[PDB]
RNA sequence: AAUUCUUGGACCGGCGCAAGACGGACCAGAGCGAAAGCAUUUGCCAAGAAUGUUUUCAUUAAUCAAGAACGAAAGUCGGAGGUUCGAAGACGAUCAGAUACCGUCGUAGUUCCGACCAUAAACGAUGCCGACCGGCGAUGCGGCGGCGUUAUUCCCAUGACCCGCCGGGCAGCUUCCGGGAAACCAAAGUCUUUGGGUUCCGGGGGGAGUAUGGUUGCAAAGCUGAAACUUAAAGGAAUUGA
């Protein structure tokens, strides 16, 4: 939600969101093979190039 | 398992690192040095205990290079004992710096913000003046004092655990000379520790003359030097 | 929004998931502070806020489930608001607002059994916020900045135990229980707040009738003590005036005299009555002992501060005073004790209170008994410096004094080669940073008492020692040499002779004192007779046994 | 194999869109429900057994002709829908024949809303309530006591394991409790040493769940339900053969 689409890849490039949901879940009950299963594509803004350029070097 | 090709726990760390998370970072590396991947020595096990060593440093943990070094010392034992050197020289030559930085950051902005503030006596601050002392040392404690009691517990633990006698390091007499030169810059009540220290390594040297150590006899390093 | 029938029935179903499983905890004050903020008539939002406004707070108290722990900075902070918007209506609306009759609603609480332990439920939320302090300061490290910015807080928390003790509507008599919390938070309050308020000349400094108002709070403990005093003693419990009178004789110390302090002590007689009293209270007296030689050493009682800091710091377990210390015997009383370790700032200093039984006993020791050590023992007293004296000499090497007990000895050792020069100047070497000048409350006046025991207590000892070829001597160039007033050494050098029976005559209209003592190989005969004495003083003990 | 589909580009790969079904693996001799039955997430609504209790009322209870609520699937009438599958159908095979099994299509139906229907190997082929009579190790829910491991680092206190105990529940293994024609059964035991209470219901096999009347239904059909006649057996468990 509070940052943009160049730093959730970085997330998802480890697996730092299911790292840190496994070792909330800890006190509930213990989990061990947390993953982000899969992420989808719903919604795009309307096309840049000037923002590409920048994920692109 | 975690690991196929040792070298990928550095392509883990470094991508754990660009996010921010050095705790996780951390595990992935400790996960690599306490493993089946425990062949004498490969090229690429030096940059994965620098950047280990790096972190524990960063995050403030003894305990760990304590381990780290526990496991590195035997998986790179009369292989190449150059490795251990370079390593532990270049832990507290990282921990150092970082105290070096600690103070002239509490020293020249904390200090000059401690007497910025209007010292024009207040009644919280007469109040403590029957038992405590000068503002500086007040919140000195709270910018400095936790990285100079990790040097003393760097030193400490670099000594006692890792060189016990072992005949092969002239880099634990280096320590202790450095470690010493470290009390003339902080506190001294870290010094008597130090020097209980020497006294029981060296009563532990010639009471039981019982392993691949020192002979303290006519051997001119190991005795005079 | 209606008739408060639509807030009297909203206030009481959201103070019905109190304590209970599935409390919420956090959003419950929220549901308690949207029947304020959506309360904007009057007796339905600006005149019956009082009973919500009492449950608004005490819905803050009950967001920390344990009460071993400490309210968060931004719970305590806003928990130090909300009893004062309950002060700002209950104030300029002088009367009783949990029921005693007015109009009809929404007072009238009578039906509810007693309208006046509801209406006395605004003391004890200021007396639960007096204790719930206590362990902010018990939370914190206190060698840390974070100790300071929790103690500008003790600002607002006096003010509170302040603007809710003028409220004189009680419902003297039942009063007495706000009084206690008040004087509690002014009976460790030190000399400058207490006298540099009398102490600002009163003249066009401080003679008009408010500013004459930050004259009240240096002597409150004259009125609202002795109210915890002769209404307590008619009154049915004891607590609040065993305590009461303490904190009294604490600050009847360290910024006023003796005389007046030691009398309330004897008085209560709290020397031969506090064995079945409730620790809490036990500590507090051992902290009043120990204050009572620490402000008679201030004065100049230079041996009954000796003869009373005994018992005290004779044990091993000197903190009866502060925060315990070591090892083992049953941990979950201990944890029973981590809850009654007193707040750092009130602690009387023990590196401060080992150097006045390392002070008080070498001017009681080192002086008293320098006289008969040249072959006359049957005086030696078996509890004194010798504890440590015996320590600090068999060490094989020494130098310039570091430690405490070494910087109260080598000033000590030359006190013995008396040298007045060298014995002052380290007593004041390096403690003025590591607690002698700052630390007892009063800047540079207990040196001036230290320096005077210092020079005064340093004539009598060429007196008592070097006297042997002394037959003729100076008591003019004596007052020269050692810088005391001439009838404060025509006094001591007069007392030289009576106090102390010494082999030497006078004719003090002359100001001079002949000795003739010769005693140095007549002694040495008389040295026999601290054994040809221990040889027919035991024939007077031997048939003694035998019939 | 053929019927069928396709150079008017089928099948195959890619990116989109729409529709109507269904809720994989996790999923178990696990849970809940009076039975039929019930599985993606979240919210709202009302209900419920079990445990816990030094609360309350004080015999208010058990089983039940009449009467009544729910009742898989198929079936019927009216509305919306029709992706998959698919009685009848239409062909293609197989075969002596094949009105079948195998294949390609395919209508009613399969799904939802509102009205009927009231039967199933609707099964544990085993009415409900109460008491007594062996052992053992698990399992689900609730409570209680207890070394220690672990997550909240700050551990009080909560969860996850670990070792027992108590009460209900789905089951399991074991035995000369005992019963039984046996198979098997902690009930199918406590039965010639025969009686705790109460509802339904069977009387050799066929004819026959047939005819006839009556009753419910739009219909299909449901519930109640014989006789003449015919016959020395039909049958249940277990053993040896083939």
């Amino acid at each position: 939600q509070t940052n943009d689409l160049k730093e959730v890849v970085n997330k998802l490039i480890p697996d730092s969101i299911g790292k840190d949901i496994e070792k909330a879940c800890q006190s509930i009950y213990p989990l061990h093979d947390v993953f982000v299963r899969k992420v989808k594509m719903l919604k795009k803004p309307k096309f840049e190039l000037g923002k590409l350029m920048e994920l692109h070097g | 398992a975690y690991f196929q090709r040792p070298e990928n726990a550095l392509k883990r760390a470094n991508e754990f690192l660009e996010v921010g998370k050095k705790q996780p970072a951390l595990d992935v590396l400790y996960d690599v040095m306490k493993s089946k991947k425990h062949r004498t020595w490969q090229k690429i096990h030096e940059p994965i205990m620098l950047k280990y060593l790096e972190l524990c440093v960063d995050l403030r943990k003894s305990h760990l290079a304590k381990e780290g070094l526990y496991q590195y010392k035997n998986i790179c034992q009369q292989v190449n004992i150059k490795s251990l050197e370079d390593v532990v020289r270049a832990y507290l030559k990282l921990a150092e710096e970082k105290t070096e930085a600690a103070k002239e950051e509490s020293q020249q902005m904390v200090l000059d913000i401690e007497d910025l503030d209007n010292i024009q006596t207040p009644e919280s601050v007469l109040l403590s003046a029957v038992s405590g002392e000068d503002t500086q040392d007040r919140t000195d404690r709270l910018l400095l004092t936790p990285w100079v009691k990790f040097l003393w517990e760097s030193y400490r633990q670099c000594l006692d655990l890792l060189r016990n006698n072992s005949r092969v390091e002239r880099l634990y007499h280096d320590i202790a000379q450095q470690a010493f030169k470290f009390c003339l810059q902080y506190t001294r009540k870290a010094e008597f520790r130090k020097l209980c220290d020497n006294l029981r390594m060296h009563l532990s040297q010639i009471q039981r003359h019982h392993n691949q150590s020192t002979a303290i006899n006519l051997n001119n390093p190991e005795s005079q030097s | 929004e209606i008739t408060h029938a639509v807030v009297i029935k909203k206030l009481n179903e959201i103070l019905q998931a109190r304590g209970k499983k599935g409390t919420d905890r956090a959003a419950q004050i929220e549901l308690l502070q949207l029947l304020v903020q959506i309360a904007s008539e009057n007796n339905l939002g600006e005149g019956v806020i009082v009973k919500i406004k009492f449950n608004i707070i005490a819905s803050l108290y009950d967001y920390n489930p344990n009460l071993a722990t400490y309210m968060k900075p931004e719970m305590w902070q806003k928990c130090l608001d909300c009893i004062n918007e309950l002060m700002d209506i209950l104030f300029a609306n002088p009367n009783i607002f949990v029921g005693e009759n007015i109009l009809e609603e929404s007072e009238n609480l009578q039906n509810v059994d007693q309208p006046l332990r509801v209406r006395g439920c605004i003391l004890t939320l200021v007396e639960r916020m007096d204790e719930e302090f206590t362990k902010i300061m018990q939370n914190t490290d206190p060698h840390s900045q974070e100790y300071v910015e929790h103690l500008k807080d003790e600002a607002q928390v006096c003010a509170i135990i302040e603007r809710v003790q003028r409220y004189l509507e009680e419902k003297t008599e039942e009063i007495c229980r706000v009084y206690l919390r008040r004087i509690l938070h002014t009976y460790y309050k030190f000399d400058y707040k207490a006298h540099q308020r009398q102490l600002t000349p009163p003249e066009g400094s401080s003679k008009s009738e408010q500013d004459q108002a930050e004259n009240e709070g240096e002597d409150s403990a004259v009125l609202m003590e002795r109210l915890c005093k002769y209404i307590y003693a008619k009154d049915r419990t004891d607590r609040i005036r065993t305590c009461a009178i303490l904190c009294h004789i604490y600050h009847h110390a360290l910024h006023s005299r003796w005389y007046q302090a030691r009398d309330l002590m004897l008085m209560s007689h709290l020397q031969d009555n506090i064995q079945h009293a409730d620790p809490p209270v036990q500590i507090l007296y051992n902290r009043t002992m120990v204050q009572l030689g620490i402000c008679a050493f201030r004065q100049g009682l230079t041996k009954d501060a000796h003869n009373a800091l005994l018992d005290i710091q004779s044990s091993g377990r000197a903190k009866e005073l502060l925060g315990q210390g070591l090892l083992l015997r049953s941990l979950q009383e201990r944890n029973q004790e981590q809850e009654k370790v007193e707040r750092r700032r009130q602690e009387p200093f023990h590196l401060h209170i080992n150097l006045e039984l390392l002070e008080c006993v070498y001017l009681v020791s080192a002086m008293l008994l320098e006289i008969p050590y040249m072959a006359a023992h049957e005086s030696d007293a078996r509890r004194r410096m010798i504890s440590k004296q015996f320590h600090h000499q068999l060490r094989v090497g020494e130098r310039q004094p570091l430690l405490g007990p070494p910087e109260s000895m080598r000033e000590h050792v030359v006190a013995a080669s008396k040298a007045m020069k060298m014995g002052d100047w380290k007593t004041c070497h390096s403690f003025i940073i590591n607690e002698k000048m700052n630390g007892k409350v009063w800047d540079l006046f207990p040196e001036a008492d230290k320096v005077r025991t210092m020079l005064v207590r340093k004539i009598q000892e060429e007196s008592l020692r070097t006297y042997l070829f002394t037959y003729s001597s100076v008591y003019d160039s004596i007052s020269m040499e050692t810088l005391s007033d001439m009838f404060e050494l025509d006094l001591p050098t007069v007392h030289s002779i009576i106090s102390k029976m010494i082999i030497n005559e006078e004719l003090m209209a002359s100001l001079d004192q002949p000795t003739q003592t010769v005693v140095m190989h007549r002694t040495e005969p008389t040295a026999q007779q601290n054994l040809a004495l221990q040889l027919a003083e035991k024939l007077g003990s031997l048939v003694e046994n035998n019939e």
